[PDB]
């Protein structure tokens, strides 16, 4: 569970991208737009990070249900004197794929999302309104279906 | 005179000028470039051209076409609306974020696949 | 999640089951068909050449009032 | 707009004829309405004279001779059937 | 009926539909009286007599069918002069052709013309309309069948679906359209009358062409309604047809006939699976089909040929009772 802190150190880094080409065309005053900005980030790091928990916990037993036979017979090519070795390594053998897997696709997920949102529907809209329907449907959609 | 230096600058071209003789059936282009210094409406009115109809006769006066009222947008504007380069610098900006996963995710599946 | 899915259910299992319903139930029928294309024609042809004659007579008598 | 007494003005004016107009001839009658100061309205006919996708080519034209390319693939598939009635 | 046409009758009449109330002369409503009670009593007797076997059913199906058959194939050949505003032009599209030969060496624009005419138009739509009235035949011939009990079986129908349901869909909008534009943000129109504001413009059928090409995004919301009335607003017309599973199984009651394999009682529930399922592709495809042609403009055939050439497969199996009568004899 401590481990979240990885997570927090994740789920922020993609609300903030679209930033550049927000102020380079959109054209976006950082100055007043600071106060969205940073109610954006804000629920976007809670509610990903939160999701990349529930995915990863979600899907883990996966990974050992398919290679732990693999684990198994590399463990013992390296029975209470035996089985240590899998707490020790097995478990977090598959958390660690588990993981990196949960936030990669979380991650490709957000992207379409907000390019679809800005430069589809909202090509029509007060950059505004753009960037504040853009990311604000983004951030809640994308929680709801890492919920699905 | 209807472009008061204030509100352009003239970068190319003149806003007065006299041809000694223009031949029957012929016709001359003169082509001025001036740089507005401020957005908002402005009406392009007709310019006013003199000239003699024949030798010692009257001074005629005429008037050019009038294009009529446009728009000057605002360099903000204009960029906001036709705003290229800037998508070439974004693209690579957002590979950071999944730098590490997408390298150990399948650096494990090899060690285990 | 599955309440949601509740709306899905209806949609999934009338497609789905009518499709498998429709092919097992209605299977081909081609060479009967060649045997009643040519006459899809001639049908359609002969009985619209009904009017497509009848039509004749008309046009001219509307002279009798209208055609002054 | 006003024009003075011993002046002269010159207007551009631009028509598109509709696409449907080829090859036909028409009248075209160019009118200038002006009126005076007192309001009385005055018109002139300027001119009035008699004057005379590739998605269209690619959507059918072009491609019958691709469905021809299932056609002879097909009538190769029937007709080389027809050698089966020799006699002894 | 009669007494409902009467009134219509006489309402237009009022209306004056052609012609001031008095001043052309009050004999000409005694007039319209006896042209349409006579006029639609006989033809009613005419149906009469068909279903009563002298012929073999529904007449007037089969009248406004031939009135289908003239309206779109006349214009494929009539020789009837027309003008643009040119000269001498014809009516019969196709074989205008043979007189452009002896005008034009432009070949290409003689064919180009083939797409061009704007009104009885171009050989184009005819084309199209072709394609679609050889298509439909396919659809239309599908059909699946039971065993009966006291080697014989019963036709499950399936495009009975289809024959009922368009006229109401259509319909309901055209009329709805109509009363919005009459009682009058829900709509407003240009000149036949066209929306161009509102809803009812955001509605507005795309048949253009150009529609398509100005935007797509418009076309859904047509879509939405129009295909999703025959996707849940028709699930109604079982009873309409009197055919839910409940009535059926009372029809064949009073046939007092029963499957093989498993009880009359339980039936009901043998025959749920196929009773809501027919309404799937059994009609709604219909529709689809019915605006595929009208956006491809098939000439008033997204009405016609639908009834129409139904009603020529039902004559075409009489005909192929009788005549295989002579056939076989």
């Amino acid at each position: 569970a401590k481990s979240s802190a990885l997570f927090f150190g994740n789920a922020f880094i993609v609300s903030a991208i679209p930033i550049w080409l927000y102020w380079r065309i959109w054209h976006m005053d950082l100055i007043q737009s600071a106060v969205l900005y940073s109610v954006m980030t804000l629920v976007s790091t809670y509610l990903v990070a939160f999701a990349y928990k529930n995915v990863k916990f979600v899907l883990k037993h996966k990974v050992a249900q398919k290679r732990e036979d693999a684990v198994s017979k590399e463990v013992t090519r390296k029975r209470k004197e035996k089985d240590e070795r899998i707490l020790w390594k097995k478990n977090e053998v598959a958390d660690y794929e588990a993981t990196t897997f949960s936030i990669f696709y979380n991650n490709t997920l957000f992207l379409v999302v907000v390019i679809v949102a800005s430069f589809f529907i909202l090509k029509n809209f007060n950059p505004t309104v753009n960037y504040i329907l853009s990311i604000s449907a983004s951030s809640g959609l994308i929680a709801l279906l890492s919920t699905g | 005179d209807s472009f008061p230096p204030e509100d352009f600058g003239i970068v190319s071209g003149m806003l007065n000028v006299k041809w000694d003789r223009i031949a029957p059936a012929s016709n001359v282009s003169h082509t001025v470039v001036l740089r507005p210094l401020k957005a908002g409406y402005f009406n392009f009115t007709s310019a006013t051209i003199t000239y003699l109809a024949q030798e010692d006769g009257p001074v005629v006066i005429g008037s050019t076409s009038a294009p009529g009222q446009g728009g000057i947008l605002a360099q903000r504007e204009f960029d906001r609306r036709f705003s290229f380069l800037d998508w070439a610098a974004f693209g690579v900006m957002t590979l950071p974020s999944i730098g590490i996963p997408l390298l150990l995710w399948y650096s494990s599946k090899r060690k285990y696949d | 999640m599955d309440q949601v899915m509740q709306f899905v259910e209806p949609s999934r299992q009338f497609v789905k089951d009518s499709i498998r319903l429709v092919k097992r139930c209605t299977k081909p029928d081609r060479k009967e068909f060649q045997k009643i294309a040519m006459a899809t024609a001639i049908g359609f042809a002969i009985m619209g050449f009904i009017g497509f004659f009848v039509k004749l007579i008309h046009i001219p008598i509307n002279n009798i009032i209208v055609g002054g | 707009t006003v024009v003075p007494p011993q002046r002269q003005a010159t207007f551009e004016y631009s028509f598109i004829p509709a696409e449907p107009m080829g090859g036909r001839p028409f009248g075209l009658v160019i009118n200038l309405n002006y009126k005076d100061l007192n309001g009385n309205v005055f018109q002139d006919a300027v001119f009035n004279q008699t004057v005379t996708d590739g998605e269209t080519i690619f959507m059918y034209m072009f491609l019958a001779g691709l469905g021809l390319l299932v056609i002879v693939g097909l009538h190769q598939l029937l007709e080389s059937r027809k050698r089966k009635r020799p006699i002894q | 009926g009669m007494i409902i046409t009467i009134g219509q009758s006489i309402v237009y009449v009022m209306t004056g539909m052609y012609g001031d109330p008095s001043e052309m002369g009050a004999g000409i409503c005694l007039l319209i009286t006896i042209q349409l009670f006579v006029a639609g009593l006989i033809v009613l007797l005419l149906d009469e007599l068909l279903q009563k076997g002298y012929g073999l059913g529904s007449g007037i199906s089969l009248f406004i069918a031939t009135n289908i058959c003239e309206t779109i194939v006349w214009k494929a050949f009539s020789p009837t002069t027309v003008n643009t505003g040119r000269g001498m032009e014809f009516e019969g599209a196709i074989i205008a052709l043979f007189h452009l030969l002896a005008t034009r060496t432009d070949k290409v624009r003689a064919l180009r013309e083939a797409f061009y005419r704007q009104n009885l138009p171009n050989l184009m739509n005819l084309i199209a309309t072709i394609f679609v009235f050889a298509v439909v035949i396919y659809f239309q011939g599908f059909r699946v069948d039971l065993p009966i009990k006291s080697y014989n079986t019963y036709p499950i129908k399936l495009f009975y679906t289809s024959n009922i349901p368009i006229i109401l869909q259509s319909a309901l909008v055209s009329n709805l359209y109509v009363i919005s534009q009459m009682l009058s943000l829900l709509g407003t129109w240009s000149d036949r009358a066209y929306p161009v504001g509102g809803l009812c413009y955001y509605l507005s059928p795309p048949e253009s062409f150009g529609s398509v090409l100005e935007d797509p995004v418009h076309a859904v919301v047509y879509i939405v309604f129009m295909l999703g009335s025959c996707a849940f607003f028709s699930k109604t017309w079982i009873e309409v047809s009197g055919s839910s599973a409940k009535d059926v199984a009372k029809q064949l009651k009073e046939q007092q006939m029963v499957m093989r394999g498993h009880r009359e009682t339980s039936m009901v529930h043998e025959l749920n699976r196929y009773i809501p399922t027919a309404a799937a592709f059994g009609g709604l495809c219909i529709g689809a089909l019915s605006v595929l042609a009208d956006f491809l403009g098939a000439i008033g055939s997204g009405t016609g040929i639908l009834l129409a050439v139904t009603i020529i497969y039902q004559y075409f199996e009489i005909f192929v009772k009788e005549q295989s009568e002579v056939g076989s004899m």
